[PDB]
This record gives structure tokens, sequence and C-alpha cells, in this order.
């Protein structure tokens, strides 16, 4: 008859508790373990694998394979814009359904750097130079090459190595940022501009395409696990 | 599990090119932001603890709920055990091809009064029984049956008003891991059923009232909650995009990859 | 590469059975399905039935109780049978394979046998 | 036979834990095994490539 | 140089003069079964010169408006020599593969393939109530082709072959988490993958379980000016590695 | 089921001009359409499949376009060997139905 006293919080069912509980099948002999290749220990190494991002959404290319291709042609003027989208990896519908954006929608806060690998999927005799700019917020989206050259940028020369990695840095006031669309914790814009033209020889197609990848660096972190808004259900499946 | 921190950088002019790579090799670039610009030395104290496999999956989620009426014949529930009748737990388990975990069941049993016709209805507290039948055992067919003795079948008894019942089940399987996907048939002639139902033999779960029908019918409802413990996962997988349609298979309707915007330069 | 061809009876009495055997060449019946299309001078073109590459068949609604299509994988031949043969069946019958790069279009057609249902 | 798994999750303190049941599938969750190996999904390449060198010689 | 390889298996040799690196599995190499993980009690058969060699499948044509192809390959090699004979007389069997997709074009062509090898690919049917039959899921050493349209549902039993959903209901951009390589016609010329045995059981029957799927999807389509060669083929050579079998019986 | 109403029923044009033949479905077929060409007294030949794609031996004068319910076929430069009939035939759902027919006299 040891005297005890039951505190508040008794006989409740909290869905995130770690308590012990009696087994239903005692002395059960489990099946022994086996070395299966490809064991995942953390969800922050699925997000470090690159995936093609659908930059080219134009209301009829989403149900096609043209969503991933960025059109690049041989221009006749200087400084034309290739693409542009804001950097919100949980709210913006460009980076929403990639391999990185599908993990961030299970969480609420995120922090770290983001790699953005491009690949020139064109001919072998074509050349060209591009400018890959990332502008922090506070002003608007840059509208010229002169306005976008003032931010963090890199100049990519197409050649034997056909890939370039623009790694945006972690520039923020807070240690974390919200996944959902917020105005207080905006992150900026990513644009791309023609540095020089795309010059092709004769009997070569002058309309080349560019794929783009996205992944995370080795200092990426997430926090405050929640449920996802991408799935929905009405009745039970049967 | 602390993350790596950035080191200080200097202006360079060399022949080393960290930015240029070749993505055709199937190898992601391992660069850091201290390679393409000048960075200060900041040390990160952030941890990747909540992104682990254990903290991602070990949360309780409902899988099914069934009703049964006290003062009615055909009143007792049954449910073949599977984790692909809900949408939110099915999407979490299908990020990996193979899993191996220990379960932790919890039942939330409620009740509701039905429109009887007798005057001054008064009932005591109710008692419920939840019997688990392994695949092959004898099954009950009515409320007053011989099969509810539970000579070897594990079962639980619970009265209303107390804490919810809770068991713990080890890793029951024939293979060495649970298989969320199975590209194959059952018969050796490659006919008949095809898919994940070749491996679904977890058993059945029978629920019933214990008290007799006194004066008024009572319709109860039990919700079942799954919670994996000691989880190991293999072979990751891209997440499901289209909506689920059936339970037994992965049939779907085609849908676009994202929602669209008005231009390629718009924000 | 030479392709499929057929051989039919040509002239059929009313309220009888009709059978044209379409034999193939250059491919197998384990990868393609053979359709049956009726070119009529009054009703135009119409689709009668098909046998898929798995062996299951699928007929038209109006020709449901009369059509029956079978095949043999080894001898590389398909068989079709229509019954009760009314007056409007005076037409020319084609056999044609499907699955044009997985798109279920007809690429090559038979030479066609012109049948007449009259006395 | 009280196990000391002491280190609580603190920002930048001990706690005790005793097991009562006879089955190993009835303990608490693990929750504190932080192990990382991303080199099998990001670099599954036979010949190792250095970051500073060009990828295709 | 880092652009030339030479792979020798059995009595066959595959050489290449321009290529990327070789991607190997999830980091492991195919090896035999140990005694800690074995569950059968009869001694296995390891012929290992007669079945571990390069088998060349049939060739497909890369048109401009093409969508994709897929094989299964415990099944595509079911009629290829002594590998297809040991699958019939035995009940069990395990193996690992090495895949070599090769496709060449000149300096004036352009295009880009995705050569991925996925494990346990369940496909969805066009009719929402049924599951697809055998002859619509896999052909013996013959490619089944994706489409860029939506397959109708009133067919008997057909796989939904919309290429942007990759047949399994996932986004086709997120297929790069599996071991994969790209054949970019500007630089690359052939892709090579070495896959171990990935299954939840140490051995499995080889006639009712296809534990792999090799998909080839053109992301940037083929294009050329007028005058260049319009016929560009794709050829796939697969070779088993460290194969063994148990349970000898009749032919089936 | 679903009907395919093709228009116009006949044409009279000369060599070298641009024509356009359309056909409309009853409901959506999701670009599951095939175009054929039949000359006098032989089997019809496949011309354009999946409402955009060209066949193996078909030259690049023919071009097909459309989405949803309204589809079309266009020849930019009509030549001397390209008269005959033209039909559209959907393969979205059994029962497959053909078009009514167009005729090119080439006057």
């Amino acid at each position: 008859g040891l005297p005890v006293m039951t505190t508040p919080g008794s006989t409740q069912f909290l869905t995130s508790d770690d308590f012990q509980s009696p087994s239903a099948m005692p002395q059960f002999d489990v099946t022994p373990e086996m070395q299966i290749p490809g064991r995942v220990n953390n969800l922050m190494e699925i997000a470090e694998v690159d995936s093609v991002v659908p930059v080219n959404n134009t209301e009829d290319n989403v149900s096609s394979l043209k969503a991933y291709q960025i059109p690049v042609q041989s221009n006749s003027d200087n400084g034309k814009q290739v693409f542009g989208f804001p950097l919100q990896p949980g709210a913006n519908n460009v980076l929403n359904r990639t391999l990185l954006g599908e993990i961030l929608n299970y969480y609420t806060h995120w922090s770290g750097s983001i790699k953005l690998t491009f690949m020139f999927c064109g001919s072998a005799m074509a050349t060209g130079k591009f400018l890959l700019a990332y502008s922090p917020p506070g002003a608007g989206v840059p509208k010229n090459r002169k306005d976008a050259m003032l931010g963090t940028h890199v100049i990519w020369d197409v050649g034997l190595q056909s890939s370039c990695v623009l790694c945006v840095p972690w520039i923020s006031q807070t240690h974390y940022r919200y996944v959902v669309e917020d105005e207080y914790t905006a992150a900026g814009y990513v644009t791309c501009w023609y540095q020089t033209n795309i010059v092709v020889p004769a009997d070569v197609q002058s309309s080349c395409d560019i794929l783009c990848f996205v992944s995370a660096c080795n200092d990426f972190s997430v926090r405050m696990l929640k449920d996802t808004p991408f799935i929905r259900q009405d009745t039970f499946y049967q | 599990a602390r993350v790596a921190d950035t080191i200080s950088s200097r202006p360079t002019n060399s022949e080393s090119i960290p930015a240029l790579t070749a993505a055709e090799t199937g190898h992601t670039s391992q660069v850091v932001p201290s390679d393409t610009m000048q960075t200060r030395h900041v040390k990160n104290y952030h941890s990747r603890s909540e992104s682990s496999i254990e903290n991602f999956l070990c949360r309780s989620a409902c899988v099914y709920y069934a009703t049964y009426t006290n003062n009615s014949k055909k009143g007792f529930a049954e449910w073949v055990i599977n984790t692909r009748q809900v949408a939110q737990l099915r999407r979490k388990l299908e990020l990996f091809t193979y899993l191996r975990f220990d379960l932790e069941l919890t039942f939330v049993i409620t009740s509701a009064q039905q429109p009887s016709t007798a005057s001054s209805v008064d009932a005591p507290v109710q008692t419920h029984q939840i019997m688990y039948v392994p695949p092959g055992g004898p099954v009950p067919t009515k409320v007053k049956d011989y099969a509810w003795q539970t000579s070897t079948n594990p079962s639980v008894f619970w009265t209303e008003g107390n804490a919810p019942p809770r068991m713990s089940i080890p890793f029951i399987s024939i293979g060495n891991a649970y298989s969320c996907f199975y590209d194959g048939w059952t018969q050796f002639s490659r006919n008949g059923v095809y898919g994940i139902n070749t491996l679904n033999n977890m058993g059945t779960l029978y629920m019933r009232h214990v008290n007799e029908a006194g004066q008024g019918p009572i319709k109860s409802t039990v919700r079942i909650y799954f919670k994996p413990k000691h989880v190991k996962a293999w072979v990751p997988r891209p997440p499901r995009l289209c909506q689920y349609e059936k339970q037994k298979n992965v049939n779907f309707s085609p849908i676009g990859v994202t929602t669209s915007r008005t231009d390629i330069i718009t924000t | 590469q030479v392709q499929l061809k057929q051989s039919g009876p040509g002239l059929v009495q009313p309220s009888q059975s009709l059978s044209i055997t379409c034999t193939v060449s250059g491919f197998s019946l384990t990868n393609y399905g053979v359709h049956w299309v009726r070119q009529s001078p009054g009703k135009g073109l119409e689709w009668l039935g098909v046998i898929w590459r798995g062996g299951s068949t699928d007929y038209n609604a109006a020709f449901m109780s009369r059509l029956s299509i079978t095949k043999d994988n080894s001898k590389s031949q398909v068989f079709f049978k229509m019954n009760s043969l009314q007056a409007d069946d005076t037409a020319i019958y084609y056999c044609a394979k499907g699955d044009y790069y997985g798109y279920d279009a007809m690429d090559s057609w038979g030479q066609g046998t012109s049948v007449t249902v009259s006395r | 036979m009280g196990a000391q798994v002491s280190t609580q999750k603190t920002g930048a303190i001990h706690y005790t834990n005793i097991n009562y049941y006879k089955d190993a599938a009835s303990n608490s969750a693990n929750r504190q095994d932080f192990t990382q190996d991303p080199g099998k999904f990001t670099e599954p390449v036979k010949d190792i490539m250095v970051k500073t060198m060009p990828a295709l010689n | 140089s880092d652009r030339v390889r030479s792979i020798t298996l059995g009595n066959s040799t595959i050489t290449t003069q321009e290529c990327a690196n070789v991607v190997v599995g999830y980091g492991v190499w195919p090896e035999y079964l140990k005694d800690n993980e074995a569950t059968a009690e009869d001694q296995p058969t390891q012929p290992d010169v007669a079945t571990c060699r390069f088998y060349t499948l049939e060739s497909v044509q890369w048109m401009k408006n093409s969508a994709g192809w897929w094989w299964k390959l415990p099944d595509a090699l079911s009629q290829m020599g002594l590998f297809g004979q040991n699958m019939q007389y035995h009940y069990l069997g395990r193996t690992g593969y090495t895949i070599h997709v090769q496709c060449n074009a000149s300096k004036f062509h352009q295009g880009c393939l995705l050569v991925v090898c996925v494990p346990e690919a369940e496909m969805g049917c066009s009719n929402l109530n049924n599951t697809p039959e055998f002859s619509e899921l896999s052909g013996g050493d013959s490619a089944r082709m994706f489409t860029d349209t939506q397959v109708g549902e009133s067919n008997a039993k057909k796989v939904q072959t919309a290429v942007w959903n990759a047949g399994m209901g996932v986004g086709v951009g997120n297929l790069t988490i599996f071991p994969h390589q790209w054949i970019n016609l500007r630089t690359n010329n052939s892709a090579t993958l070495v896959m171990p045995y990935i299954n939840s059981v140490p051995m499995d029957n080889m006639f009712r379980h296809n534990n792999l799927t090799l998909m080839i999807i053109p992301f940037v389509p083929l294009n050329y000016s007028e005058g260049s060669s319009p016929y560009v083929p794709i050829t796939v050579t697969i070779a088993p590695m460290c194969a063994e079998y148990n349970g000898l019986r009749l032919a089936s | 089921d679903i009907q395919m109403t093709q228009s116009p029923a006949s044409l009279s044009v000369s060599v070298g001009e641009t024509v356009t033949i359309t056909c409309r479905a009853s409901e959506n077929v999701y670009r599951n359409l095939a175009w054929y060409q039949q000359k006098q007294g032989k089997s019809p030949q496949l011309l354009v499949y999946a409402a955009t794609n060209l066949a193996d031996g078909v030259p690049s004068r023919f071009s097909g376009s459309g989405s949803g319910t309204q589809y079309s076929l266009k020849i930019n430069s009509l030549q001397s060997e390209d008269f005959g009939s033209y039909f559209c035939q959907h393969f979205w759902s059994p029962v497959f139905t053909f078009g009514a027919g167009t005729k090119l006299e080439l006057k």
C-alpha cells in the first residue's frame, strides 16, 4: 500500500508518446536480419539527390514532358531573359513537387543552402554563355541584366563539361524560414540571362534545350513535422 | 547530429573548377557555398534529429473504424488487417520499398444511444471484446458463438470510462522485411491476381459487445491506431503524385506534374 | 517486309456463316492485335471487332451475338465467324494489325475480300 | 538494474529508464540513434571523382 | 584518359571510347550468398561462365516524337541461351546484373535519354477495376513502349502508359533517386549500371517475380537538320553476375 | 457511344494550295485520333496517328493538330498524287468509330 497521487494528464491518449506496453505474443521468435542494399537512416539524404524541376509551366505543358525543358534559341538582341521564379521551396509551384519540395511539405521550418545544377542538352557544335543570378529580397525582381548582375551571380561557359552548379547561400535574418507562403520570411528570386548569343554552324538546329536540377547542401535541416497537404480522401478505399 | 559549418574563403584565380561538373555520370555535385563566393566563418548548431527515420514514422495514425449495434442481429465487426485503406499513412509507408518495424496498437471505443421506444431507459457501463484471429483459425459467425472463448487467440476486454487499451506486436512476417510493393503474380502460370495482395496474410480482427441488450439499442464505434517502433527502412522511392483509387492495387488516373503559371518569367 | 493477307469464300447464301482466315508474316501474335473493319458502300467504314495480344476479345455492340474471333499463336493465323448474314452485309472485309508503337492504330491492312450476301 | 541513457535533447541533464517486460518488442522507441551515410545515394560511382578536378578527362 | 572502359565477362567483351563513369548499385557489388543468410539446404549450382556473359537484346528506333521504352529483365533473358534453361529446371535463383545501354550519333544531332533501373515496379492498369495481364506488362527481349497520350479505360486489360506519370503514379522528374545515368548526345555515348540483388527474401522464383525494370525515357527529344542520318537505334546488352540456383525439378 | 462528325464532306481545289479538314468528336478523347487516306479501290493507309505524329513513310506536307474535342489536318502544298478520301478514327474507347469521309477531286 505505497501511497501515490495521480497528476493531471492521466488516462489520456497523446499520439506522440514513448511508453512501454505489454506484448500480445510472448516469446515470439522473429525472422533474422539480412543485408539488403540501400538502407536509409535519415530523410535528409533523400533530399540531397538531384531531381529535374518543371520550370516550363505554361498551362498546357504540365501534362507532357515539355515541362522540364527550357527553350534556348539563337537570338538577335542582347540580354534576353531565359526564365525566372521566386525561391520558395514549399509554396512556389515550380519547386513544389520535386524531390526536395515533397519532403519540405512534411515539415514547417527549413534552413540551409540549395544547389541548382543546369545541363546544356544541345548540339555538340553549339556554344554560348549564360548568367545565373540570385537576388536577395527587399527590392523587386530584376528586370535587366544590369539589375541582376549586382546580386550573387555566376557566368557559365558551355563546353566539354556540360554542367554548372549555382549554389545559393543562406542569407536571412532568422535561423529558419517557413515552408508555407509568408511575406515576413521571403527568400528572393532566381533569374537567368543571355550573356552572349548561341552561335551554331550551318546545318545545325538552332533551338537547344536546358534541363535544371535541384538538391540540398550538407547543412540543410528541417523541423516541426506536420502532415502533408497534397493527399486527400473521402471514404475508405475498397 | 550536428550539421557541417562553413569555412572562410578568399578571392581565387586558379585552374581548379568546383562549379563545372558533368551531370551525365549520375553523381550529384558535392559543392558548398564557400567555393563559388566569399563566405564568413559561421558555426552551425542545427541538428538533423527530427528528420530521422524514427522521428518521422513513430506517430499514431488511424487506419480504420467500424460500427456494430448491440440490439441487432448481425452486430459485430470484422476487419482484415492492412495499412492501405487510409490515405495519409499509406503515403508515408510508400516512400520506402521494404520496412521492418514493431507495432503498437491503440483502440478508441465510443458509443451512442439509438432511438428506442421504452420509457425510462437506464443502462450500466458497457464491455467490449476485441479478438485477433491469426490466418487459419476458426472465425465466429454471430454474437453468441463458441469461438469467443479465446483458448489460444489473444484478445482484450475493456469497460467504458477508462484509459484506451494498448497492446504491442512484434515483427510478424515470413520474409525478412515487410514489402510495400510486389511486381509479380501468385500462381506460377502468371494468371489470376497481380500485385501486393499476394503477401497480405496478417489476419482478422473481430469486435463485439459483451453485455446483453437490456432495453435500448446502443451503436458503438472503434477506431484503430497504428504506431511503428524500432523502424528500419530500405530502398527509397519517389512519393506518390496521383490520388489513390483502389485498395488492392496502384491504379490511378493521369494528372499533371505541377500546377501551372502564366509564363516562364513570371513570379 | 511482307505482311498479312487473307482468303475468303467470296459468295455466301443468306442466313449462313462467313469465315475468312487472315494469316500473317514477319511478326508474331504475341505482340500485336488484329482488328476487323468493314468497308461498306452505304454505311461507310465501321469497326467490327478485335482480338488483343493477350487473347481476350472485344466485339462491337450491334454485332455482339453474331461475331466470334479466335486465333492460333503457333500457326500465326486468326479466324473470324459471323452468323445469320442479313441483307446489308454485302461489303468488303479487312484484317489489320494494331499497336503502332503502342498507340493502337492500324498500320498495314489486308487486301480485302469482297463478299456478296445475295443469291 | 537501471539503465542510464542520460543525455536529454537540449539546445546549445540526465534521465533514467528501466525495462519491465520480458519481450524486446515492448520497449520504448529508439529516438536517439543519429547516424548518417549519404554517400550511397549521392556518390554511387565506382571511380571516385574529386570536387576540384574536371569530371570528364 | 577517363573516357575509355573495357568490361570482360565470360567470353564477351564490351568496349567504349567515350563514356561517363560507371554507377554501381547502392554502393555494393554483386557477390554470392553467405552461410549466415541461406535458408535452403541443397547445394546450389554455380555455372558462372555459361550464364555470366553479355546477352544483347533487340534494338529499338529513336524517332523524333518518341516517348519511352521498358524491359523487366529477369524475364527478358528467359530465352537467351543457358540462362533461360537454368530458369526452367530450377525453382529458386538469385543474380545480379550489369546493364549497358548504347546509342551513338554524330556531332550534329541533339538529344538526351534517362537510363534508370528501378526495383519492384508495380504498373497501373487503364481500367480502374482490373490489374494488367502478362503480355501487356512484359515482352521477352522486346520493348514495350510508353505513349504521350492517355490510354482509354474501356479496354480489357492494358497498362496506363502516360509517360509523365511513368506508369507507376509518381512524377517522372523524381525518378533520379534510383540508380541512373544520362546519355547526352553532346558528350556521352553509353550508360553502364551494375545492380546487386535487391529483394526482401534471400532467394526467389524467377518466373513469377520481376524484381527490376529498366526504363529509357527521352527528356530532350531527338532533333537534327535536313541531311543528317534519320535512323538512330538504341541497343541494350545485359549480363548476369554471380548467379546460382536451387531446387532442381522437371522442365515446366 | 461517341460520333465523329467530319467536315467538309467534299472539296474541289487545285494543285499547290493549302486546305484544312476538321472532324469533331462527341466528348473528350485526349488526342486519341488517327487519320487515314484511301485511294480508289485499295486499302486505307495510315497517315497521322495520335493527332500530331507522322507515320513512317509519310512526307512532311501533312500536319495534324488539335486537342480536346476539335481536331484538324492540314496540307500546306497539295501535290498531284495526294487525292482520294480522308477519315478520322478515334481509338480512345471501344467501340471505335470512323469518320464520314471527305473527297478531293483535284480540279
